[PDB]
């Protein structure tokens, strides 16, 4: 498996724009930092968006969203009258107006487009237009902010030492997040280690899995009693 | 008694907030009031002093027709003691008994939901209410020559489980804080 | 082990007159509008 | 926005607890120090495309611009595992697709003038300049010179001082100069297919304004169009003239509208937007906090205090 | 009060 | 067959009084402060079947414990183990996960 | 006399989204519970039972026949 | 049912000695709750087994207090607005309803200054004036005339697709009703189901009152029947 | 109507938990066991 | 049946308790002796 | 027609309690800005005159609001009464501090007051004291004033 | 009239399906007879009814 | 045709006191009704009688 890439070099920033609707367009790369992924960075005017939704030379319109705190909800009575934890309200449309419009020939550009707007709302509604909402990102969604603060604060490999190796493991299965990328404990210890360790984990591994079930056992006997 | 059970009605106006269809978290959102009002479901609709709250009262799907459904009280009964029905077969959509004409209960043998609504800043220049009075009261009986009769026209009568609703505003000058 | 990638592979080409009108901001526009971002990042404070 | 269920080993295998976050800074300030040390001259580490686009997709991309399908990637995190349920014999994973903030450049809404140094124009000129480009209105005239119309609405309204109500627009005209109109104060509520001033040009606010730019974009049909329509006797003749016919904007060379919001500066929670509006709830609220940083041990005192009983 | 009161009257609608 | 009402009436009643008493309830549960025997169903533990399939299980995994110590790496594994060590040697973070995202992919894809 | 109400909403505070006058709607509210018109009568169902619990209105007779 | 502590207790409440009496006898031995969630009944036995009855009835509870503090609020709601007066409680937008953006939603407030409108009692507007506005409202005018300008359709998106049964007769067909038809049908079928001296619990799904009795009915008299051949 | 405001950064909630996640994982697993 | 109001009347309504009420109904016929 | 009767019990059962605390999860610019807003549009140094005349007449309307409610006869009863239960509080207080920290530093009836005259028992050193803390604290006013109205 | 009362009562609480011992402790309580602290607190809840002072009373409760 | 004569009053004139002939059902009576604001009643009422 190669590594990727990893070059480096002297850039300069592109001059910035005015497109009337948007500002700016200084990245002069076509991939971002956080995500390997090409940049949108064409931009398509209300008047012009109308006139293509008119023209059929639109297909799909897309709205980012937003995720509507929990207080905000009408579907249970307020968190702080001490009920069960309610799940999860559903997300918002984007207050900000993000759009992204695709179009027949395949091109892809963004807008800002107020949710609501009377005249764009009539168009979709007639013309039966694709309409869309983008679902939330993973560090964005209110569920997952567990996990990301457990990858925030966890370390991604782990600690194996045999004496002459002190290889970095992966962590193990129950917690590994992405993929058996590099080494896994066992095949570390039996192919750098001896068996002394090797014996020592294995048996005593099968004694934690027999504690486990004589407890279950113990105290079904205890209740028999 | 004419006289003293009004002035009564004023003094003690905290003991005649509805305190018996009305339970628990009763709200109902603003979609679906509209959605009841229009397809005539809701009863009695009594807007507050305020313009700003409802409370709507809808009555029990069985309770709404004078359908013999034997999950309600028998009000009114055969001489073989049979509850009455008064379904009739809509000639233009047979094969469908959702779709049938039948007369409505009294409204004091219904049992009834007391939802309260919040209604929007704009309820009453949105003109929901309006369209929906002028709609409901815009149909009556008329006179057809080529019969010589009196006719009450099908797409004025009560189809099952709808109601006719009645629409009443409280003044705030009624209280006597 | 690395793999490569061609550097034009990742840098976009295009010339500014390729652009609508006044999509182009001058020295005098841009200079303008960071002294309107400093004033109201200090708006609220001073007040 | 199809979700899937994965039941099956080597996807599981791929999978373990839950593909990463892919993680970083916060999608609006991606580019901060990367055009700072750009702008200063260093080298810069180059972006590296993600690990399931291969070599043959960048000579497209890099060519003729991303497809929808280039933006969307995946996630999947794992229900119960391997050993926990039948009709699940090695586990069970959640997958949904998404589009990340990030795709979007270093792109944002146009800067908030500085309303104190920006000639201004009354509210009745903006709507007799509205009306005279409103190809509806008796008014029409069709030599009027463009204008780019930007529609502020106010942010840090609640949480500073020196917020405003209503809108703000700021006409840029032909001389590529900019004005600014201040629509506070909803006139009169009229509907949007509305062609009537209201009795006092003091009663003109933003209804009548949205009136004129809903007018505004209406699609003009020539009458060539109907007269195929109607003179069909045919139904599906008057189909074929309805799906054939054509129309033209005239608003596409008058107008440009556009929505903006002026951001704010101020984080409703901090401590600065504290001192700007200081209130009793704050400082209990502080205090709160305070005392479960430093002094919520004491109920560690409540257990050291428990000695004695 | 009652000087401002045709002014004030204005945050509620009326004359 | 042999319901319980069946029993504690049987032959006292007829079958009139018999649905008569069918009709009104289980028999006496949580709304009558009793416990319901849906409720009772739950506080017992698991019984000798299951802990002896455990048991058995247990049997199995020490076997297979005591195997995996009597197992030493093939000839080519210490080679792929070590290649893999190295490329988490010159490991970073975001790169990592790249690779992480390569393997689903790549699987997903097949 | 201090209580001044907002100018708007006419000390509402809510307002109508137009477009759900005449897959849904992403910008306005959350439905409620008593909305799912097809757990009504269980909801109802469920209610009356906890009630005839402190339903005291029978007390006398059954006093007497306790 | 006093034995089974179905109902309330013999003597616990008295409407004629004092309130300070009665909530003492109530708040004695969680007289308050209903068995089902009364947790002495239950503080004996939850274990391994199911780790859940002693569970589920506290996350019941909870529910139970939760509605009856929301209908306190609603009632205090309804209490201020049954005079002219501001509501207390804020609750959050629903289903139809968006938050304003002038308020962040909340309606009022307090302010030093004395609302002259209410000191002279000038906050409402006299219907006149209402009835003048709305009516101003709800009739758009047209000044221009299509002749002139251009215009054939009136306002809005794709008019020419807009331009191209016995509804009239017997009205619209209501569909907010159709989960109940199938119930409907069998009422139909089985006339005897309305006899005074029957009264079902009440629903519409198959778990529900009419279906209820008559899968009992058919049930036991298949059972009956084949208890009748056997011997 | 309808109505134009926009706010010019989408507030995402950024800057216990542990339940959210739970009840998201047991609200998906419960649908799929009712799909079977 | 073409005269006839559909607003019933003030005098053919008949009266219907709550269960305030019934609770004092039937504690003023069991303390009526 | 039924007669109706007199409800005397747990009557209304909903005021009992205090719950604004619960219902907001706690566990008004609009309002100033548009009253100042208002009084500016719509009536040279004229909005300074009536901003003046605003602020001016809503502290006095809140000062006689005051003093007509203390000039009724029970109220300054009421104000009494509350007087001596603090003072005795006050006492109370004040000894147990005062001896707890003599102590720490050592280591490191009613009748008579409600049935007289209440400036016959209070002394003077106290109307003296009340009347400088006032003064002082309202003694800057005149330069203020006028420092703030001359641009 | 005793077997029906009986029926609807039943009914109407059985109602609930269709989605130590109680008793021996609820005997032993305090109840007022229609703990001295107890009459103490109803005397002085049933004084301070109006005032909201009343509000403190109501912590006193187990 | 069963009301004869209707009174606005009030403050604010929302407020009526309608007046039944005797071909009501129940005859003659004073019934006060509020009014909300419907811009039909007016004609309603003149062309009535
Ligand atoms: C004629 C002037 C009438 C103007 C009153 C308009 C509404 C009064 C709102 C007061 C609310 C104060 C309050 O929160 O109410 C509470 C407050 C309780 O403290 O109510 C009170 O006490 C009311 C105090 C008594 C008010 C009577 C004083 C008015 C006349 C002054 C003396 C006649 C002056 C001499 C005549 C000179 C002839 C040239
Ligand atoms: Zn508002
Ligand atoms: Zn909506």
């Amino acid at each position: 498996p190669a590594l990727p890439a990893r070059a480096t070099a002297v850039v300069a920033p592109l001059p910035e724009k005015n497109y009337g609707s948007l500002r700016g367009g200084r990245w002069p790369f076509l991939y971002d930092n956080v995500y390997g992924l090409p940049v949108v960075r064409q931009v398509a005017s209300y008047g012009e968006v109308l006139e293509g939704i008119r023209t059929g030379r639109i297909s799909q319109v897309l709205w980012f969203q937003a995720p509507r705190a929990v207080t905000a909800s009408a579907a249970a009575p307020p968190p702080g009258l001490g009920g069960p934890q309610q799940p999860q309200p559903p997300p918002l449309a984007s207050p900000d107006g993000r759009c992204l419009v695709r179009f027949a020939n395949g091109q892809v550009k963004q807008a800002v487009i107020p949710p609501g707007e009377p005249r764009i709302s009539q168009a979709l509604q007639q013309y039966g237009t694709a309409v869309s909402y983008i679902p939330l990102e993973p560090r964005y969604m209110p569920e997952l902010a567990a996990m990301r603060a457990r990858g925030a604060q966890e370390a991604v490999l782990g600690e194996v030492d045999t004496g002459a190796v002190a290889t970095p493991v992966e962590l193990p299965e129950d917690e590994r997040r992405g993929a058996a990328v590099g080494p896994t404990a066992f095949e570390a210890v039996a192919a750098y280690g001896s068996p002394e360790q090797l014996a020592a984990a294995l048996d005593d591994n099968y004694q934690a899995a027999a504690g486990q079930v004589a407890a279950l056992l113990a105290e079904r006997e205890a209740w028999v009693a | 008694a004419i006289f003293w059970n009004k002035l009564l009605d004023r003094v003690q106006y905290k003991e005649n907030l509805p305190q018996a269809g009305l339970v628990g978290d009763m709200r109902i959102s603003y979609a679906k009031f509209l959605e009841l009002l229009k397809d005539q479901r809701v009863k009695r609709l009594v807007v507050y002093g305020d313009m700003r709250t409802a409370v709507v009262e809808v009555p029990h799907p069985w309770s709404a027709s004078v359908l013999g459904h034997p999950a309600t009280h028998p009000f009114y009964e055969d001489s073989a003691h049979n509850r009455v029905s008064m379904l009739r077969p809509n000639p233009a959509a047979p094969e469908d008994v959702t779709q049938w004409f039948c007369a409505e209960m009294p409204e004091w043998d219904m049992e009834k939901y007391r939802f309260y609504v919040d209604l929007p800043g704009d309820f009453w220049e949105s003109g929901v209410l309006q369209r929906h009075l002028a709609a409901q009261r815009a149909e009556g009986a008329v006179w057809d020559p080529a019969s010589g009769q009196y006719i009450l026209p099908y797409r004025a009568q009560k189809k099952v489980f709808q109601v006719s609703t009645e629409v009443q505003l409280l003044d705030p000058q009624e209280s006597w804080d | 082990r690395r793999e490569a990638i061609p550097a034009e592979l990742l840098l976009v080409k295009e010339d500014p007159s390729k652009l609508p009108a006044g999509v182009l901001q001058t020295r005098e526009q841009l200079k303008q509008a960071q002294r309107d971002i400093n004033w109201a990042g200090k708006r609220e404070q001073v007040f | 926005t199809a979700e899937r269920f994965i039941t099956d080993a080597k996807e599981l295998n791929a999978t373990g607890s839950g593909l990463p976050i892919i993680d970083g800074p916060d999608w609006e300030e991606q580019h901060w120090a990367a055009l700072k040390a750009m702008s200063a001259g260093r080298p810069v580490a180059l972006p590296t495309p993600h690990a399931k686009f291969g070599p043959e997709d960048l000579q497209r991309i890099a060519a003729s611009g991303p497809r929808l399908e280039d933006l969307t990637l995946e996630h999947a995190e794992r229900l119960a595992g391997p050993g926990q349920l039948p009709t699940a014999p090695d586990g069970v994973a959640l997958a949904f697709r998404y589009i990340p903030r990030s795709v979007l450049g270093d792109f944002r809404q146009e800067v908030e003038p500085d309303w104190r140094s920006l000639p201004a124009m009354s509210p009745a000129e903006l709507y007799a300049g509205l009306r005279a480009r409103n190809w509806t209105s008796a008014h029409y005239d069709p030599a009027a010179e463009p204008w780019r119309l930007q529609v502020f609405s106010c942010d840090y309204k609640h949480t500073g001082v020196t917020g405003w109500p209503g809108y703000r627009v700021v006409v840029t005209s032909r001389g590529g100069r900019r004005r600014w109109v201040d629509l506070a104060e909803e006139g009169e509520l009229v509907q949007l297919t509305e062609q009537a001033p209201p009795a006092s040009p003091a009663d003109i606010g933003y209804s009548h304004v949205f009136a004129q730019l809903y007018q505004a974009y209406e699609p003009r049909y020539s009458p060539e169009a109907l007269a195929a329509l109607y003179g069909s006797s045919s139904s599906k003749g008057k189909a074929a003239a309805a799906a054939a016919a054509q129309h033209d904007t005239p608003a596409l060379r008058h107008l440009d509208v556009s929505y903006h919001g002026t951001g704010s500066a101020v984080a409703p929670g901090s401590g600065t937007a504290f001192l700007m509006q200081p209130s009793w709830d704050a400082v209990t609220g502080a205090i709160r906090w305070g005392l479960e940083r430093s002094g919520l041990p004491e109920l560690r005192a409540l257990r050291d205090s428990l000695l004695p009983e | 009060l009652a000087l401002l009161t045709p002014t004030l009257l204005t945050l509620t609608g009326q004359s | 067959s042999e319901d319980s009402v069946e029993q504690e009436f049987g032959g006292d009643y007829s079958e009139a009084s018999l649905e008569y008493i069918r009709a009104l309830g289980p028999k006496k549960g949580a709304p009558f402060a009793e416990v319901d025997p849906a409720e009772q169903a739950a506080a017992l533990p698991p019984s000798q079947a299951e802990c002896e399939a455990a048991k058995a299980v247990l049997e199995n995994y020490k076997r297979d414990i005591d195997a995996l110590k009597t197992y030493r790496p093939s000839e080519q594994e210490r080679a792929a183990i070590d290649a893999r060590r190295a490329l988490a040697l010159e490991a970073t973070p975001e790169e990592l996960t790249w690779l992480k995202m390569r393997e689903y992919y790549a699987t997903q894809r097949a | 006399l201090l209580q001044h109400k907002c100018q708007r909403c006419k000390g509402a505070g809510v307002m109508t989204c137009p477009a759900c006058l005449g897959g849904g709607c992403r910008v306005c509210g959350t439905a409620c519970a008593w909305d799912a018109e097809s757990e009504w009568m269980e909801r109802w169902g469920e209610w009356e039972s906890r009630l005839a619990y402190y339903d005291k209105a029978t007390g006398p007779l059954m006093d007497e026949w306790y | 049912p006093y034995d089974a502590d179905a109902n309330l207790g013999y003597q616990i409440v008295d409407p004629t000695a004092s309130m300070g009496e009665n909530v003492w006898n109530m708040a004695q031995v969680y007289n308050s709750l209903p068995p089902e969630l009364n947790p002495l009944r239950t503080q004996h036995l939850a274990d391994r087994g199911g780790g859940n009855t002693q569970a589920a009835v506290e996350a019941a509870r909870s529910a139970f207090d939760a509605q009856v503090v929301m209908e306190a609020a609603l009632l205090q709601n309804l209490e201020a607005a049954a005079q002219d007066l501001p509501k207390p409680h804020r609750l959050p937008p629903t289903a139809g309803t968006v938050a304003c953006n002038e308020c962040g939603g909340a309606a009022w407030g307090y302010s030093f200054f004395p609302n002259t409108a209410v000191m002279f009692g000038l906050e409402r507007p006299f219907w006149g004036d209402t009835l003048a506005r709305l009516s101003k409202y709800w009739n758009p005018t047209q000044v221009a005339d299509p002749a002139r300008t251009g215009q054939l359709l009136p306002y809005g998106e794709g008019g020419l697709r807009r331009l191209l049964a016995l509804e009239a007769v017997v009205g619209k067909a209501p569909a907010t009703t159709g989960r109940y038809r199938r119930d409907l049908e069998l009422l139909l079928a089985h006339p005897e189901l309305r006899d005074g001296a029957l009264r079902v619990p009440g629903g519409w799904g198959p778990e529900g009152g009419l279906q209820t009795y008559l899968r009992g009915q058919q049930e036991e008299q298949a059972r009956m029947q084949r208890r009748r051949d056997l011997a | 109507n309808g109505h134009l405001s926009v706010v010019s950064n989408a507030n995402l909630l950024t800057g216990k938990r542990l339940n959210s996640y739970l009840i998201y994982v047991n609200q998906n697993l419960k649908k799929f066991i009712q799909l079977n | 049946e073409l005269m006839r109001s559909a607003v019933p009347a003030p005098g053919e309504v008949p009266n219907r308790n709550s269960r305030g009420q019934v609770a004092e109904q039937v504690r003023a016929i069991l303390d009526q002796y | 027609q039924s007669e109706h009767n007199v409800k005397i019990f747990h009557n209304s059962w909903w005021t009992h309690l205090n719950i604004k605390n619960l219902v907001n999860n706690q566990d008004s610019e609009f309002i100033n800005s548009a009253i100042i807003k208002s009084i500016n549009n719509k009536t040279s140094s004229e909005k300074e005159t009536m901003q003046l005349l605003l602020m001016s007449s809503s502290i006095l309307l809140h000062l006689c609001a005051i003093i007509s409610l203390v000039s009724i006869s029970q109220v300054r009863c009421f104000v009494k009464f509350h007087l001596i239960l603090l003072y005795k509080l006050s006492n109370v207080y004040n000894a147990i501090l005062n001896q707890l920290s003599n102590k720490l530093q050592k280591n490191l009836g009613f009748l008579v007051e409600w049935s007289s005259d209440f400036i016959t028992i209070i002394p003077e050193n106290v109307d003296i004291y009340i009347w400088n803390v006032f003064s002082k604290i309202y003694r800057t006013i005149p330069l203020s004033f006028i420092s703030t109205t001359l641009g | 009239l005793r077997s029906r009362m009986f029926l609807n009562f039943l009914t109407e609480r059985n109602k609930y399906y269709l989605n130590q011992n109680l008793r021996d402790i609820k005997i032993k309580a305090n109840y007022n007879n229609f703990t001295m602290f107890r009459d103490f607190w109803v005397w002085s809840y049933n004084n301070t009814q109006t005032n909201a002072f009343n509000q403190n009373l109501w912590w006193l409760l187990p | 045709g069963h009301v004869a004569r209707v009174r606005f009053y009030g403050p604010e004139k929302n407020k009526v006191m309608a007046t039944t002939r005797a071909s009501a059902p129940g005859g003659e009576r004073l019934c006060k009704v509020v009014l909300p604001p419907d811009p039909e009643l007016l004609d309603h009422l003149v062309s009535n009688g």
